[PDB]
RNA sequence: AAUAAU
C-alpha cells in the first residue's frame, strides 16, 4: 500500500549538506521517472518553494463513523495525525503510512479547536458546548472545564504556553491562565460571533476575525484587555485569521471569496490581496518552512497554493476535495498536507515526483 | 557559560576567481577568494602559482567583481557580503594592505518587503566598458552604482520595472551597447523539475538600458519562451555579441536582431520544452552545475558536473551570425566551483570540494589538449574526523606524559574524495641520540654532505667528523682551547671559517691556513664573500674573501648609538634596489638601518624599531635579528627580530636614492615565554626556511607557493640549538640539542607534506569518503566510502522492479554503492581483502567505534566498530536499516604482504525495524535511533537484547553520551537530553529544547562541575545549552537554557574533545565544512569579563578590512554573547607596544595581564 | 578512543547532582495525569517519596510481568498505575492472538510471543 | 487489557 517515507529524502539532504553550500550547488533534479532518489525535503530546496506545492494524492483517510472533520492537526513530531470530527472523536492516523491507529471519544459536542502547545507536552481542544480539555502526548485527558458558554471556534497559545486565548459565538474573546484554568479578562467589543483568534508569535497580540461588518478584525491586548486597533478588511464574515511565524504579516480569509495579506506594522495600507478562489475561502495554512507559501481551502472544495509577491496563484487543485474544506495542516517537515472536509473525509497530499505525466483527476 | 573561540586551521577551498590588475595596471593577477579569505596569486614560468597577498575579512564573501575606475592606477574590487553589503576595496601601496573606498549598507527593513528568512545572495556585476555596476539585493532590489571615482548610487525596484522581474536566476552586463545594458534571466511563473506538465517553459530574458544621469531604465529585447531549466547565462564578447543561456538539457544563443538558435544536448527534453530546439550530434551532457568561460570571441570552455572539460566553438559565417555549435570532450579535470582564462594559453579551475588546479592548453595538429601545471591543496568538506594515534613514534619520545595524536578527516567529494591525515607539530624520526653534556650551540658545515660538526662547550670545543661514522677528532685543524662563536661556510661551500673571541681562522678543510687575531666577539653573520663580526661594545668589523685569504676592511660607520644586533643579507632576486649584499642593523636608541656592503652609505632608517609597528617606512632590547630570503630562487625576504621575549616577523614589499622597499608584519601565534634562535636551513627534505629555537620551537617553511607556514616541535620540550644535516646513513635531515643535553640525529617523516598550514597527507580514494573510525585495538582506521554507478532499476511496491529503458541520448542517474574499507596507518594504503560490501542501495547513515561491554578483557569494555545502514529506494518504498557490528582481528600475515594481518569480523548484522539514523554507546551499552525511537541494547555473545526504548522526534541524526546522559539531535526540532538509570532499565527524558532549530551536530562543553551542550546550527551558529533546574525560565529543568552564543563563519559537522595541556575543563575542537578547524576553550568569569572589555575596544577603535564590523559578524543569526572571539582578540598581539599600552590604559587593565590571559589560551591549546 | 584521551568518570557533574536529588522538581499538577517517559523516583525506592501521586517521577512496584502492549505503541493511560510491565524486556510480551486462535501469524515481524 | 489486523 501507499507509504510516503521522508527518511530517504532526509538522508539524501543530509548527504548533500556536506558539499552543497546553497541551492547554487544543487545538481538539477531531472523530469525523468528514474530520479526517485534525488529528492530532498523542503529544507533542502529552500529558494524554490515551488516544490512544496503538494498536488500529488496519496490516500483518502475516512472513519467508520462518517462525520465531518472540523479540525486536523499533526502531532508535534509528526508521528501521527489527529482528526477532530463532529462527534467528538479523536481519530489518529499513522504519520508514515497514514493508517488507522485508534479512535477515542474526547468531547460530547463537536470539536472545533485543537492546538498543540508550543512545546510537545500539551494539546488544548474545544467543542461546541464551550468545554476546554487538556491532553497529554499519550492522549490521556488531564483536566476539563467550561471556558465559554457558547461554542469555541478557536484557541491559541501564547509564545510561552502559560496563557491561551479562545473565541466563542457569544461574541467575546477570553484569555485564560494555563495551570490555574481561571479566566483573566473578557475582550469584549466585537459585537457578533468571533470565528478566529491567533496569538502573535512573540509580541503578544491577539487578533480576531468577527462576523460583524462594522469591525471585522480587531487587535487586542492580552494584558490590559484594551483594543489596540480595528481593521475594516473584508466585506463579511472573516473565516480564518492566521499570523505568519515571522511576525510581520496577517493573512485573513473571508467569505467574500478573498484572502488578504496585511502588515501588522501598517494597518492603513493593504499589502496584498489573493484573488482566485471561486467561492468562500474557509481555510488557510502557512508553510512550516517556506515563509510566503500557504495553502487555502475554499468553500467549494477547491485547494489553492499561493505565494507572497506573485499576483496569480502558484497552482492548486480546483475540486481537490468534495464539500467544503475546514482546516489544513502541513506535516512538520512540510512534505505532506492533510485537508479536513465537510464531506466526512480527509486527504493526504504530497509533492509531485519528477517524471510523471500529471494526468491525475486532481491535476488534469 | 563562558568560553573563547580560537581558529586552528584556516578554511581551505576557493569560491570565486578573476584575472584583474590588482597590484598595478602593467601586469594582471589571479584573485581568488574562499569564504572569508582573499588570495592574490601570480604565475611563475614549470608553471607554478605564487601567492602575492592574503587578507582575512569579518564576513563571508558572496560575490566578486572588478572595475578600472576613472583615473585609477589599479583595479578596484567590488566585494559583496551577506544581507546586502557592498564594499569597494583596493590595494594600498605603502601599507601593502586592502584600503576601502566606499562601503554601502542596504539593510533597511523596508527593502525586504517583510521577508525575515533571506534565501537570496547578493550578486555584483560590472560593465565590460567600466561605466557602471549593479547588485541584486534581496532578489528584488538592484543597487545601480554609477561610475564617472563614484557617484551617488540609487536603488531600482526591479519589481517596478516596465515588467516586474521575479525569481531572477542570473543577470549579466552586455557587450557593445551605447548605454549599460543589463540582461535579466528570470522566472515570472516559477515551476519545479517535479512539476512540469502544467508549467512547461517558464523563463524570460530582458535587456534594460541604464540611463545614469536621468535615472530612466527602459526595456529592450524581451523574450518569453525560454525552457524552464535555465541555470545561467553568459554574454558573448563584442565581435559576435548576444548571450548564451545554459539550460540544463539545452544551450541557447540569443541576439536581439536575429532569431534564437538552440540545440538540445540529451533527449530528456522531449516533453519538457516546447522551445524550438535542434538535436546536437555526437554530444550528450547536462549543463546543470557547470562553470564556463570564453577562451576567445569564438570558443568557450565548459567544466560540467563531474569535471569533464569541453571546448565549445561558436561556428559563424562572415556576418558574425552564430550558425552552429561544436563541442569536443577535452581532458577531464577537477570538480570546479569557478573558472577564469588567465593567460592567452592558460586557465584556472578553482574548486572547494577538491584541489584547485591551473591548466594549460595548446592547439592540436580548432582542437585543444589540456595539461595540468599546478594544484592547490584543499581539505574539502570535512564530513568527519577520527582522532587517532600516529602509527610510528620514536622510542625516545615514547616516554612523554602528554598524548601524541593525529586526526584523519573525510575531505573532498566524488572523484576528488579522499582522506586527510592532519597533524599540527613536527615529529622527528630520531635515528641516533648522543648524550653529550654541557655543549649548547653547534654548527653543521659542508665539506652536499656535511663533512664536520663543531660543538661549543664552556671551556673547550670538540668537532665530530660526520660521514661513514660520526667520531670525535683529536688532532689539529681546529681551535679547542676555547668556545666557538660561529663556524660556517665561506666562499662557495669550499672553505671553512670559524670565529673565536681571540680572532678568526680560515680553514680549507682539515688543515688551517692562517689565524687573524682581533671586547670579545658576541655575534657574527656571514654573507659570502663578506664576513662581519660584532664585538661586545658594539664595534663592527667587515671581512672579505680577497684572493684565498680573508681580507680586513673596517667599515666607516658613525656610532651615534651603540649597535645591539646586526644581520647580513645577499639578495638574488632584485627587490632591494637602490646579486647585492646588505647589512641590516639595529641600534640601541631603537633605529634600524639597512646598509650597503660594497659601499657603506645609509640606505634605510626606522625611528622606533623595537616597538613593533605594523608597517616599516623609511626615515625593547632587541636581542637577535635575522634577515633571509625565502621562497623560489630566494625571492621574497623576511625579517625576523627577537625583542623582549616576543617574536614579530616582517614581510618585505617594494615601494618607491634610498631603498625602494618596505616591510610589513604578518600575524603570529608564537610566544617566547650568545646562542642564536633563528636557524636557516636550505634543504631539509626538500624544504627551505628557518627553525626558531627557544621555549616554543617552531619551523618556518615557505615553498614555491610563497605562502608562509609555521609548524611547532612541542614534543621533546624546548630546543637549545639546531643544525641541518646530510649524511650517508642520514639523508637530508636536521640535528638539535635537547634541554637535557641529548643530541638527536633526526630525519623528517617522509609521508607528510609541510606545504599546507598543518602537515597533511591526502589519501585519494577516488570515491566519496563518508565516515571514518579508529579501532584502538589493532590500531587501524575504518572508512565508509561510496562510488557512483548508473541506475538501471526503479524500486517499486505492490517487491518488484522496473528497468530503465530509453533511447541512446539519455542521461543515467547516479546510484551510490557503499562499502567499508580498512585503512592501515602504517602505510596509509587500504588493506587488501579486508572490505565490507553492503547491499545494493544500503546507505551508511552512521559509523562509529563503540565500546560495548565485555568480560574477556580485563577492563569492562571491548571496543568494537558499529555501523548503521539504510535502504534508500525512494519515498514510496518503506525504509529499513541494519546495525553492523564489526570487530577487527589479527591473523598470521600472508607472506609478502605484512599489511594483511587485519581483517574485519562481522559479529552482528540484522535487519532492524527501521532506519538506523544514529548510533552511540552509554556505559557499555549500544544506543541506536531506529525511526521515531531510541533503543538501548546489551551485547550478548553474538546478539543484541533490548533494554529500554523511548520516542523522541522525526529524525534523530546525532547522539553522544557522557556517563548516563544521551544528547540526541534532530534535523528540524532540537537537541534533547535522556538519562539511563542502570539499576532499572528505564530511559528518561531529562529536558528538551523547546524551540525549532535545524541542528548539524552536537557535543559536550565540559567544565569542572557544570556541563554544557555545544550545538551547531544551519546558520553557522555555535551555542552552549545547560540543564539548570533552579531557574525560572526552565520550570524544573524542563527547558534547556542557552548560556553562550557565537556565529562561526562556516558550517561545523564534527566535534571532539582533548583535555587542556584548567583543572577539569576540556577543549571542544571542530572541523568546519570548508576545511577549517577551530576550538572552544572554557574560561573563568573574571577572565571572560576582563577580556570582553578588550574585545569591545578592539571592535570599536580599530580599522577592519573592507570596513566590516567584528561584533555584528558574531551576533547569532536574544543574543547572549558569552563566547569571546579569539580571531578578533588576536589583533591585540598584532598591535605595537604603544598601541597595546594605549588600549589597555583605555579599557582599565594592564597590558601584561592582558597578554598573560591571551597567551595561556595558546599554551593550553597546543595539541596534536 | 574518545574515552581514552578525555575521560569523564572522575568528574562529579552538577547535572548528575541535580538529577540525583530531584533538584527543582516541582510537583506536577492535575492529579489525573500520567507523564510517561519520566524517570523512576530515586527516593520512593529507598524509604518513601513523600509526594504520593504528586511526584514528577515514577513510582514502581515489583509485581507486573507482562509488558504493556499499549505502552509500546506509546498510548497507555493507566501510566504509573498500569497493571502491566513497563519495560522493553521482550520475553514477557503478550501471546500473538492470531497465532494462538486464528491459525498462524500473517506478519513476519510480529513481536508477540508465538506458542 | 482500552481497536493488535480499519
Ligand atoms: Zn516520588
Ligand atoms: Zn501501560
Ligand atoms: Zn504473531
Amino acid at each position: 500500500r501507499k507509504t510516503i517515507d521522508y527518511n530517504p529524502s532526509v538522508i539524501k539532504y543530509l548527504e548533500n549538506r556536506i558539499w552543497q553550500r546553497d541551492q547554487r550547488d544543487m545538481r538539477a533534479i531531472q523530469p525523468d521517472a528514474g530520479y526517485y532518489n534525488d529528492l530532498v525535503p523542503p529544507i533542502g530546496m529552500l529558494n524554490n518553494p515551488m516544490n512544496a506545492v503538494t498536488t500529488k494524492f496519496v490516500r483518502t483517510s475516512t472513519n467508520k463513523v462518517k462525520c465531518p472533520v472540523f479540525v486536523v492537526r499533526w502531532t508535534p513530531e509528526g508521528r501521527r495525525l489527529v482528526t477532530g470530527a463532529s462527534s467528538g472523536e479523536f481519530t489518529l492516523w499513522n504519520g508514515l503510512t497514514f493508517n488507522f491507529e485508534t479512535i477515542l471519544q474526547a468531547h460530547d459536542s463537536p470539536v472545533r479547536a485543537m492546538t498543540w502547545s508550543h512545546n510537545d507536552m500539551w494539546m488544548l481542544t474545544a467543542d461546541h458546548g464551550g468545554y476546554v480539555k487538556y491532553w497529554q502526548s499519550n492522549m490521556n485527558n488531564v483536566k476539563m472545564f467550561q471556558a465559554h458558554k457558547e461554542a469555541i471556534r478557536e484557541a491559541s497559545f501564547s509564545p510561552t504556553d502559560n496563557k491561551f486565548a479562545t473565541c466563542s459565538d457569544d461574541g467575546t474573546v477570553r484569555i485564560w491562565d494555563f495551570l490555574r484554568c481561571h479566566e483573566e479578562r473578557i475582550l469584549r467589543g466585537h459585537g457578533a460571533d468571533v470565528k478566529c483568534v491567533d496569538w502573535h508569535p512573540t509580541k503578544g497580540l491577539v487578533v480576531s476575525g468577527s462576523k460583524d461588518s462594522q469591525q471585522p478584525i480587531k487587535f487586542w491586548d492580552p494584558k490590559t484587555g484594551q483594543s489596540l486597533a480595528t481593521l475594516h478588511a473584508h466585506k463579511n464574515t472573516v473565516m480564518e485569521v492566521k499570523l505568519n511565524l515571522n511576525g510581520n504579516w496577517l493573512l485573513t480569509a473571508s467569505r467574500d471569496h478573498l484572502c488578504k495579506l496585511f502588515d501588522i506594522r501598517n494597518l492603513k495600507e493593504e499589502l496584498q490581496v489573493f484573488r482566485g478562489h471561486k467561492k468562500e475561502a474557509t481555510a488557510v495554512a502557512w508553510h512550516p518552512v517556506h515563509e510566503g507559501l500557504f495553502a487555502s481551502g475554499g468553500s467549494d472544495g477547491s485547494l489553492l497554493f499561493w505565494h507572497v509577491g506573485v499576483e496569480k496563484e502558484v497552482g492548486g487543485m480546483e475540486m481537490a476535495h468534495e464539500g467544503m474544506i475546514w482546516s489544513l495542516a502541513w506535516h512538520p517537515l512540510g512534505h505532506i498536507l492533510c485537508s479536513g472536509s465537510n464531506d466526512h473525509t480527509s486527504k493526504f497530499w504530497t509533492r509531485n515526483r519528477p517524471g510523471d505525466k500529471m494526468r491525475d483527476r486532481y491535476n488534469l | 557559560m563562558y568560553a573563547v573561540y580560537k581558529q586552528a586551521h584556516p578554511p581551505t577551498g576557493l569560491e570565486f576567481s578573476m584575472y584583474c590588475n590588482f597590484f598595478n595596471n602593467s601586469e594582471r593577477n589571479l584573485v581568488v577568494a574562499g569564504t572569508s579569505q582573499l588570495y592574490v596569486y601570480r604565475l611563475n614560468r614549470r608553471e607554478k602559482l605564487e601567492l602575492a597577498a592574503s587578507f582575512s575579512f569579518f564576513g563571508n564573501v558572496m560575490s566578486m567583481a572588478s572595475v578600472q575606475l576613472a583615473g585609477a592606477k589599479r583595479d578596484a574590487l567590488l566585494l559583496s557580503f551577506k544581507d546586502a553589503k557592498l564594499s569597494v576595496v583596493e590595494y594600498d601601496p605603502g601599507t601593502h594592505d586592502l584600503k576601502t573606498l566606499s562601503l554601502h549598507y542596504f539593510e533597511e527593513p523596508e527593502l525586504r518587503d517583510g521577508f525575515v528568512q533571506n534565501v537570496h545572495t547578493p550578486r555584483v556585476r560590472v560593465d565590460p566598458d567600466g561605466r557602471c555596476a549593479a547588485m541584486l539585493v534581496y532578489g528584488t532590489r538592484l543597487v545601480v552604482l554609477p561610475f564617472r571615482s563614484f557617484l551617488p548610487s540609487y536603488i531600482i525596484d526591479v519589481r517596478a520595472l516596465d515588467e516586474k522581474l521575479l525569481n531572477i536566476i542570473d543577470l549579466q552586463f552586455l557587450h557593445g551597447y551605447y548605454e549599460p545594458t543589463l540582461l535579466i534571466l528570470f522566472e515570472p511563473n516559477q515551476t519545479w523539475p517535479g512539476r512540469v506538465a502544467v508549467r512547461q517553459d517558464t523563463c524570460s530574458i530582458v535587456a534594460i538600458s541604464l540611463n545614469i544621469t536621468q535615472k530612466v531604465h527602459p526595456v529592450i529585447w524581451s523574450l518569453t519562451s525560454l525552457p524552464f531549466d535555465c541555470t545561467q547565462a553568459l554574454a558573448v564578447p563584442k565581435p559576435i555579441g548576444g548571450v548564451v543561456v545554459f539550460a540544463v538539457n539545452s544551450l541557447l544563443y540569443l541576439n536581439q536582431s536575429v532569431p534564437p538558435y538552440g540545440v538540445a544536448l540529451n533527449s530528456l527534453t522531449t516533453g519538457t520544452t516546447a522551445f524550438p530546439l535542434r538535436t546536437q550530434e555526437g554530444v550528450r551532457i547536462t549543463l546543470d552545475c557547470a562553470q564556463a568561460t570564453f577562451i576567445s570571441y569564438d570558443k568557450m570552455v565548459i567544466s560540467l558536473k563531474g569535471g569533464e572539460i569541453y571546448v565549445l566553438t561558436l561556428i559563424t559565417d562572415g556576418m558574425r551570425s552564430v550558425r552552429a555549435f561544436h563541442f569536443d570532450k577535452a581532458a577531464a579535470s577537477v570538480l570546479t566551483t569557478s573558472m577564469v582564462t588567465m593567460e592567452p594559453g592558460y586557465l584556472f579551475l578553482g574548486s572547494r570540494l577538491g584541489n584547485s588546479l591551473l591548466l594549460k592548453y595548446t592547439e592540436k595538429l580548432a582542437t585543444y589538449s589540456f595539461e595540468v601545471c599546478d594544484s592547490i591543496l584543499n581539505i574539502g568538506p570535512c564530513a568527519n574526523a577520527a582522532v587517532g594515534e600516529p602509527a610510528f613514534l620514536s622510542e625516545e619520545f615514547q616516554n612523554s606524559p602528554e598524548p601524541d595524536l593525529e586526526i584523519v578527516v573525510c575531505s573532498g567529494h566524488g572523484k576528488n574524495g579522499a582522506l586527510s591525515v592532519l597533524q599540527k607539530s613536527i615529529r622527528p624520526q630520531v635515528v641516533t641520540t648522543f648524550e653529550l653534556p654541557g655543549c649548547y650551540d653547534m654548527w653543521t658545515v659542508i665539506a652536499r654532505r656535511h663533512g664536520f660538526l663543531i660543538l661549543s662547550r664552556e671551556d673547550s670545543t670538540m668537532i665530530l667528523q660526520t660521514g661513514q661514522e660520526i667520531m670525535e677528532l683529536d688532532t689539529s685543524g681546529f681551535a679547542t682551547q676555547g668556545p666557538t662563536v660561529f663556524a660556517g661556510n665561506i666562499g662557495d661551500n669550499r672553505y671553512i671559517v670559524q670565529v673565536s673571541p681571540l680572532g678568526i681562522r680560515l680553514l680549507e678543510g682539515v688543515n688551517q691556513l692562517h689565524f687573524i687575531p682581533v671586547a670579545p666577539i658576541v655575534q657574527c653573520a656571514v654573507a659570502d664573500p663578506y664576513v662581519v663580526i660584532m664585538s661586545a661594545e658594539g664595534h663592527v668589523t667587515m671581512f672579505l674573501l680577497k684572493s684565498h685569504r680573508l681580507a680586513l676592511h673596517k667599515p666607516p660607520l658613525h656610532h651615534q648609538s651603540k649597535v645591539i644586533t646586526l644581520c647580513l643579507y645577499r639578495d638574488l632576486s632584485g627587490m632591494f634596489t637602490t646579486p647585492t649584499h646588505w647589512c641590516l642593523l639595529v641600534r640601541e636608541n631603537g633605529t634600524m638601518e639597512i646598509y650597503q656592503l660594497p659601499d657603506w652609505r645609509l640606505v634605510f632608517l626606522v625611528k622606533n624599531f623595537p616597538v613593533g609597528q605594523r608597517v616599516l617606512v623609511d626615515s625593547p632590547l632587541v636581542k637577535e635579528v635575522l634577515l633571509v630570503a625565502l621562497g623560489s630562487r630566494q625571492s621574497r625576504p623576511y625579517l625576523l627580530v627577537h625583542v623582549d621575549q616576543e617574536l614579530l616577523i616582517y614581510e618585505a614589499f617594494p615601494h618607491d636614492g634610498n631603498l625602494k622597499v618596505r616591510f610589513k608584519k604578518v600575524p603570529h601565534n608564537i610566544n617566547f615565554r650568545r646562542v642564536a634562535r633563528f636557524r636557516y636551513f636550505e634543504d631539509i627534505y626538500g624544504y627551505s626556511g628557518v627553525f626558531i629555537c627557544g621555549p616554543s620551537p617552531h619551523w618556518l617553511l615557505v615553498t614555491g607557493r610563497g605562502a608562509l607556514r609555521l609548524h611547532p616541535m612541542a614534543i621533546d620540550g624546548p630546543v637549545d640549538s639546531f643544525a641541518p644535516f646530510h649524511n650517508v646513513n642520514c639523508p637530508r635531515g636536521f640535528l638539535y640539542f635537547n634541554r637535557q643535553g641529548e643530541l638527536r640525529i633526526s630525519v623528517l617523516p617522509a609521508y607528510l607534506s609541510y606545504d599546507a598550514p598543518w602537515p597533511v597527507r591526502k589519501i585519494p580514494l577516488r570515491c566519496t569518503a563518508h565516515y571514518v573510525a579508529y579501532h584502538v585495538e589493532s590500531k587501524v582506521y575504518a572508512v565508509a566510502t561510496s562510488t557512483n554507478t548508473p541506475c538501471a532499476r526503479i524500486p517499486r511496491m505492490t517487491k518488484e522492479f522496473e528497468t530503465i529503458e530509453r533511447d541512446e541520448r539519455y542521461i543515467h542517474p547516479q546510484q551510490e554503492a557503499f562499502s567499508i574499507q580498512l585503512i592501515s596507518p602504517v602505510s596509509w594504503e587500504a588493506i587488501p581483502n579486508a572490505r565490507i560490501e553492503l547491499q545494493e542501495w544500503e546507505h551508511v547513515t552512521c559509523m562509529k567505534t563503540v565500546s560495548l561491554r565485555s568480560e574477556e578483557t580485563v577492563s569492562g569494555l571491548k571496543g568494537y566498530v558499529a555501523a548503521g545502514t539504510c535502504l534508500m529506494q525512494g519515498e514510496e518504498v518503506t525504509c529499513r536499516g541494519r546495525i553492523l557490528i564489526m570487530d577487527v582481528i589479527e591473523v598470521v600475515p600472508e607472506p609478502g604482504q605484512p599489511l594483511t594481518k587485519n581483517k574485519f569480523k562481522v559479529l552482528y548484522e540484522k535487519e532492524q525495524k527501521g532506519p538506523v539514523t544514529a548510533l552511540c554507546h552509554c556505559n557499555g551499552h549500544l544506543v541506536s535511533a531506529i525511526g521515531q525511537k531510541i533503543f538501548l541494547w546489551s551485547l550478548r555473545a553474538s546478539e543484541l537484547t533490548g533494554m529500554a526504548f523511548i520516542d523522541t522526534q522525526l529524525y534523530i541524526h546525532q547522539m553522544i553520551s557522557v556517563k548516563n546522559f544521551i544528547l540526541a539531535a534532530d534535523v528540524m526540532k532540537s537537541i534533547s537530553l535522556l538519562r539511563y538509570q542502570e539499576e532499572s532499565k528505564t530511559l528518561s527524558l531529562v529536558s528538551r529544547d523547546a524551540k525549532p532549530l535545524e541542528v548539524y551536530s552536537v557535543d559536550f562543553m565540559v567544565d569542572n562541575a557544570q556541563l554544557g551542550f555545544l550545538v551547531s546550527d544551519r546558520d553557522r551558529n555555535l551555542m552552549v545549552y545547560m540543564y539548570l533546574p533552579e531557574a525560572k525560565e526552565s520550570f524544573g529543568g524542563m527547558r534547556l537554557l542557552r548560556r553562550a552564543d557565537f556565529h562561526v563563519g562556516a558550517h561545523v559537522n564534527t566535534f571532539w574533545r582533548t583535555p587542556c595541556r584548567w583543572e577539569n575543563k576540556h577543549i571542544t575542537w571542530f572541523a568546519t565544512l570548508d576545511g577549517g578547524i577551530g576550538l572552544l576553550l572554557p574560561m573563568q568569569e573574571k577572565t571572560y569579563r576582563r577580556l570582553l572589555m578588550l574585545q569591545n575596544a578592539l571592535t570599536t577603535m580599530l580599522p577592519h578590512h573592507a570596513g566590516l564590523n567584528p561584533r555584528a559578524f558574531r551576533m547569532l543569526h536574544n543574543a547572549v554573547r558569552n563566547v569571546l572571539d579569539g580571531e578578533l582578540l588576536n589583533r591585540y598581539l598584532y598591535l605595537s607596544t604603544m598601541e597595546r599600552s594605549e588600549l589597555a590604559k583605555k579599557i582599565g587593565t594592564t597590558p601584561d595581564i592582558i597578554l598573560d590571559d591571551l597567551l595561556e589560551t595558546d599554551r593550553v591549546t597546543a595539541h596534536f | 578512543m574518545q574515552e581514552i584521551i578525555a575521560s569523564v568518570d572522575h568528574i562529579k557533574f552538577d547535572l548528575e547532582i541535580a538529577v540525583e536529588q530531584q533538584l527543582g522538581a516541582q510537583p506536577l499538577p492535575f492529579p489525573g495525569m500520567d507523564k510517561s517517559g519520566a524517570a523512576v523516583c530515586e527516593f520512593f525506592l529507598k524509604a518513601a517519596c513523600g509526594k504520593g501521586g504528586m511526584c514528577p517521577f515514577r513510582h514502581i512496584s515489583g509485581e507486573k510481568t507482562v509488558v504493556c502492549k499499549h505502552w509500546l505503541r506509546g498510548l497507555c493511560k493507566k501510566g504509573d498505575q498500569c497493571e502491566f510491565l513497563h519495560e522493553y524486556d521482550m520475553t514477557k510480551m503478550p501471546e500473538c492472538y492470531f497465532y494462538s486462535k486464528f491459525g498462524e501469524c500473517s506478519n513476519k515481524e510480529c513481536p508477540f510471543l508465538h506458542i
